[PDB]
RNA sequence: GCGCAAGACGGACCAGAGCGAAAGCAUUUGCCAAGAAUGUUUUCAUUAAUCAAGAACGAAAGUCGGAGGUUCGAAGACGAUCAGAUACCGUCGUAGUUCCGACCAUAAACGAUGCCGACCGGCGAUGCGGCGGCGUUAUUCCCAUGACCCGCCGGGCAGCUUCCGGGAAACCAAAGUCUUUGGGUUCCGGGGGGAGUAUGGUUGCAAAGCUGAAACUUAAAGGAAUUUGGCGAAGGGCACCACC
RNA sequence: CCCAUGAACGAGGAAUUCCCAGUAAGUGCGGGUCAUAAGCUUGCGUUGAUUAAGUCCCUGCCCUUUGUACACACCGCCCGU
RNA sequence: AGCAGAGUGGCGCAGCGGAAGCGUGCUGGGCCCAUAACCCAGAGGUCGAUGGAUCGAAACCAUCCUCUGCUACCA
């Protein structure tokens, strides 16, 4: 938890992947790397009710509380790398990477380069349901 | 009835047909 | 139940010797304890950075992928792993009504340094163009993938890692192309997108203490 | 939760439309106090005037529509 | 009777063309049939702007976009009123909507 | 986050664009074979058009024998929804979906519009081949070539307007040149049901395909367009016998 | 009219009516029926508020476009064991 | 003939000290133009019986009765 690192002059990186689709969100901090974690906390954390964890109130919890994570950690700059569901699914990020990032720029973290990652196919195999689709 | 599954009836139809003209050789 | 993270210890990364900035950040991982050791859990580390984080200000778009293989204590060296492009720049290149052409070429550098680059150049509307087609014939697709070709496999085989890659620090393939190639068709956006590594040879200490000072 | 967010207090700067299923609800533009250039949009019941200062539990959300 | 000159579609010497699937739906739809949504937006509209900027790092910082192509089903497109039926006489108008802001 | 293994598919580029007799065809390179259009002061000289018998190709599904089975997923096992739900929804999951080889010959196989030939308004674009012409680029001079601009010629997919003309109208530059009725030629329909049904023949391992009635019953069944009402259709306004 | 008799009823389930200014509501007085005559109705006066200046979510209405196998007009028409 | 289970609203069932409920059936009302679905309310109870402990038992104590699970006419 003690570390000889300079504040004032300079500060640290890390990355943070921001996961949302349209049933959950994943506000997912590691290293440069990204192989070491720092702290995982998701939209089922903060609302147990099941309606609504993909809202973007529970987003904003959940940043709140990984950026008081990362603050007695002591981390202090976040490169920013969004994800949506991605496969043969969907491209639109869900409702909630929108809060997080508010979330997370307000809380005095400093944000470096924002990013998409998802993952685009290239005419992967067929999609979930019928040819007609999924009428309701 | 539309035409698709009145022509599969009438096909079921031909089917108990043909096995009951073989079977009553 | 204890905390992990009073175990950690943070270590410190440098840049390979063509890049103007030399730290690029820190990382940490779990104290050495017995069997498992901490310089090997180093060994298979990749990083994502930046170009413009890592020279100057350069152009921000292009991303280097950078991996570890050793550790003098609280400080590691990494040497180049691939380059690829960031996605927004990329797929604001393709719009409708212009054609793309694509290539690419296993070749390999004069040590065992074994290449696979991509080159994607698109089609110039013309100034005075009234036509909103600026389509191409396919002939003429096949000859600048193959001018494409030979102008991306030439400047390889005959430099060694780091000339190639202080080649790659600007776009000057890109630009040598579209000067080359524009006597067919004229490009207007030509850059090679990705350059991995397939094979690699042994590990011996000397290249990394000449690619870092 | 376990943390006391700060009340802050906001004045309108101009009223839009009413939203809601049954029109109860309406959309201001409202702004703080503690620095005079932030401008966010919240739901508000009742009548509201034009320099109407509002009392705000909390300063994140955004306004959201009739649904 | 006949509604459409053509039948809703850009096949006119094909009479086969690939088929694609929906993104509201999974329903398999010819491509030149499907409705085509090439929507350019960006990550924080107008509202996070401020906020992000000033608590960047970077001064003088371009904001990313989002480029993605959306596949609609007639159903779906209507459904989400993407485009609207129009009179007999005002169906055979082509130009897209004119755009303002 | 780093790699490994298997199988499927080729996004954005991708358009009322191209090719093919139709079904159909989209990563790169190499080999073989075929073809339309353009150009020609080249060659044979009527070798042509449509076609009973006969013959090739023919989506998906279905069948037989292998390999392989990633995803999706008829039947099936459940969880909810519902008065009921063996349905819409969700989790698994069998044949099949993929390739080889042998079958059947079916689609709203539609442009619901057979093939050849002639004539009959324009307009601006598009793909190919050819021709002419101020100019710019491949770094400043010349020539030809590729890349643009201005116009034409022939063929092809198309688009806009039209009291040419036609039709019951929707609409059509063909669905026109038709009572002022004849250019050549093949297939096919005489009110709606029974009915693509019974039987006979024939093809096939099977599922089934082709040919194909009658008895009886019926005064309507249909096509286009207009005016009302009704939409769990859309877009604007209103009401305390509506709501907040 | 007089004296006795002093029951249910402890603020009411599902649902539903009327109204926004001298208005609702409380409170009494006239007229109609009337030989005997108001718990009804039509007028009148006194006291006198809460909330709101909007919406199309419910129940419906007006206009335009579109769809229809409806026209004794969706409380319509229609398929099968 | 010997040991155990059950005895509770028309029907089936939960219960063991401070204390008559459930699912179903019946009747009535609302919703709708009306019916069916949906909602609300109620009637319907010697808790099988006897005497006792306990301030107080449908339950605790001993007995009998009614229907079932096992031995079976055991001289
Ligand atoms: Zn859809």
């Amino acid at each position: 938890s003690l570390g000889p690192q300079v504040a004032e002059g300079e500060n640290v990186f890390g990355v943070c992947h921001i996961f949302a689709s349209f049933n959950d969100t994943f506000v997912h901090v590691t290293d440069l790397s990204g192989k070491e974690t720092i702290c995982r906390v998701t939209g089922g954390m903060k609302v147990k009710a099941d309606r609504d964890e993909s809202s973007p109130y529970a987003a904003m919890l959940a940043a709140q509380d990984v950026a008081q994570r990362c603050k007695e950690l002591g981390i202090t700059a976040l490169h920013i790398k969004l994800r949506a569901t991605g496969g043969n699914r969907t491209k639109t990020p869900g409702p909630g990477a929108q809060s997080a990032l508010r979330a997370l720029a307000r809380s005095g973290m400093k944000i470096g380069r924002i990013e998409d990652v998802t993952p685009i196919p290239s005419d992967s195999t067929r999609r979930k349901g019928g040819r007609r689709g999924r009428r309701l | 009835m539309r035409a698709k599954w009145r022509k599969k009836r009438m096909r079921r139809l031909k089917r108990k047909r043909r096995k009951m003209r073989q079977r009553s050789k | 139940v204890v905390d992990p993270f009073s175990k950690k210890d943070w270590y410190d990364v440098k840049a390979p010797a063509m890049f103007n900035i030399r730290n690029i950040g820190k990382t940490l991982v779990t104290r050495t304890q017995g069997t498992k050791i901490a310089s090997d859990g180093l060994k298979g580390r990749v990083f994502e950075v930046s170009l413009a984080d890592l020279q100057n200000d350069e152009v921000a778009f292009r991303k280097f992928k950078l991996i570890t293989e050793d550790v003098q204590g609280k400080n590691c060296l990494t040497n180049f792993h691939g380059m690829d492009l960031t996605r927004d720049k990329m797929c604001s290149m393709v719009k409708k009504w212009q054609t793309m052409i694509e290539a690419h070429v296993d070749v390999k550098t004069t040590d065992g340094y074994l290449l696979r680059l991509f080159c994607v150049g698109f089609t110039k509307k013309r100034n005075n163009q009234i036509r909103k087609t600026s389509y191409a014939q396919h002939q003429q697709v096949r000859q600048i993938r193959k001018k494409m070709m030979e102008i991306m496999t030439r400047e390889v085989q005959t430099n060694d890692l780091k000339e190639v890659v202080n080649k790659l620090i600007p776009d000057s393939i890109g630009k040598d192309i579209e000067k080359a190639c524009q006597s067919i068709y004229p490009l207007h956006d030509v850059f090679v997108r990705k350059v991995k590594m397939l094979k690699k040879p042994k590990f011996e200490l000397g290249k990394l203490m000449e690619l870092h000072g | 939760t376990s943390r006391v967010q700060p009340i802050k207090l906001a004045r309108v700067t101009k009223v839009l439309g009413r939203t809601g299923s049954q029109g109860q609800c309406t959309q201001v533009r409202v702004e703080f106090m503690d620095d005079t250039s932030r401008s966010i949009i919240r739901n508000v019941k009742g009548p509201v005037r034009e320099g109407d200062v509002l009392t705000l539990l909390e300063s994140e959300r955004e306004a959201r529509r009739l649904r | 009777t006949k509604k459409r000159r053509n039948n809703g579609r850009a096949k006119k010497g094909r009479g086969h063309v690939q088929p694609i699937r929906c993104t509201n739906c999974a329903r398999c739809v010819p491509k030149d049939k499907a409705i085509k949504k090439f929507v350019i937006r960006n990550i924080v509209e107008a509202a996070a702007v401020r906020d992000i900027s000033e608590a960047s790092v970077f001064d003088a910082y371009v904001l990313p976009k989002l480029y993605v192509k959306l596949h609609y089903c007639v159903s779906c497109a209507i459904h989400s009123k993407v485009v609207r039926n129009r009179s007999r006489e005002a169906r055979k108008d082509r130009t897209p909507p004119p755009r303002f802001r």
